[PDB]
């Protein structure tokens, strides 16, 4: 009824961690604010013409 | 102090000190008065673009 | 009879600087092209006013 | 190493990259000795033969 | 087989003016034609090479 | 030059030469071939923004 | 009505070479197998803006 359990894949020894998460994005404890999304860039060198 | 003269009587009779006369005839440009186009490259080692 | 000459400028930025300029208030691509235009337009004066 | 992590001596930490260091990647602004990190893939094959 | 070509921007302007031909298309019209000639020569060359 | 001009100060003696045609300002556009030889130290445009 | 004659313009001597070409693409003598047709590649130098 209450707890969402996510299973840490690469846990080293052993541990379970409890925590809180509110409805508003401010009641977290840890904030992850992305600034710019994954921007792809492409270019070429005019000595080998190979894409990078 | 410099005193000069500019006179464009009309048609092809254009007379005056220092003729300037920019050369952009035929180059694909935006607007007739841009006088030279830009250029972007993006170096291959880094990826930050440059403008010339 | 005279042969035309060339004037060339090149500044370039980094994507990180461009990214914040939109956030900081400016319009990065339009502003940079205005940066080159002003200097080159000014650079012509130093070639005319210092030629007379 | 596991035992030290148990008594809060060593803690796992994953961190980003400094913007100034991340901006000058491979020669920009005259920087030196600072490559990216690259990921490629390899394709390899196995073979079997029928016995009797 | 591969080949390269290097044309300056100012040459593209002058060639587009004065004469009236695109400097870009000529080099593509030269390199591609030249390579096909060499291959067409190699096929002929091998025949006389291998002939009794 | 600077042989007839007895001005002790350098800048004023430089000023005298300009009016006396002994020396001339070298504000000039480069010849076309300068920025083409693949070894072209092209001028750089710099800018800075400080807030009050 | 028996043989077809092709002319070798770049002949260092005076010669003729006789050979066979079967109706099938297999019994033909020498094999010319194209893999990838001509592919253009275009680029410009990072810090002098000269296209290649």
């Amino acid at each position: 009824g209450k707890y969402r359990v996510y299973i840490d894949q690469y846990a080293k020894q052993d541990y379970f961690t409890v925590g809180y998460k509110g409805p508003n994005e401010m009641d977290a404890g840890i904030y992850y604010a992305p600034y710019v999304a994954l921007t792809p860039l492409r270019g070429s060198d005019p000595k080998n013409f190979q894409p990078v | 102090v410099i005193v000069g003269v500019v006179e464009n009587i009309g048609e092809k009779e254009i007379v005056g000190s220092i003729f300037y006369a920019p050369y952009t005839e035929g180059l694909d440009l935006d607007d007739p008065e841009h006088v030279g186009a830009f250029k972007v490259v993006v170096d291959p080692e880094s990826l930050q673009p440059s403008i010339g | 009879q005279t042969a035309v000459k060339s004037r060339k400028l090149k500044t370039g930025i980094t994507v990180e600087l461009a990214q914040d300029l939109e956030a900081n208030g400016f319009d990065a691509p339009n502003f940079l092209e205005d940066l080159l235009a002003t200097e080159m337009a000014d650079e012509i004066n130093k070639d005319i006013l210092q030629s007379l | 190493i596991k035992k030290q992590m148990e008594a809060g001596a060593l803690v796992e930490i994953a961190e980003g990259m400094a913007t100034s260091i991340a901006e000058l990647q491979e020669g920009f602004n005259g920087s030196t000795d600072n490559p990216w990190n690259e990921m490629g893939f390899r394709i390899d094959k196995q073979v079997i033969e029928a016995k009797s | 087989r591969q080949l390269k070509a290097a044309y300056s921007i100012e040459l593209a302007q002058d060639l587009r003016a004065v004469h009236g031909m695109d400097a870009d298309a000529e080099l593509s019209g030269i390199l591609a034609t030249e390579i096909m000639l060499e291959i067409n020569r190699e096929v002929v060359d091998w025949i006389n090479y291998s002939a009794q | 030059p600077f042989a007839t001009i007895e001005e002790s100060d350098l800048e004023l003696a430089l000023q005298i030469a300009i009016v006396l045609l002994k020396v001339r300002l070298f504000s000039d556009a480069a010849s076309t071939s300068k920025f083409e030889s693949s070894d072209s130290e092209i001028a750089d445009a710099r800018f800075q923004i400080n807030k009050w």
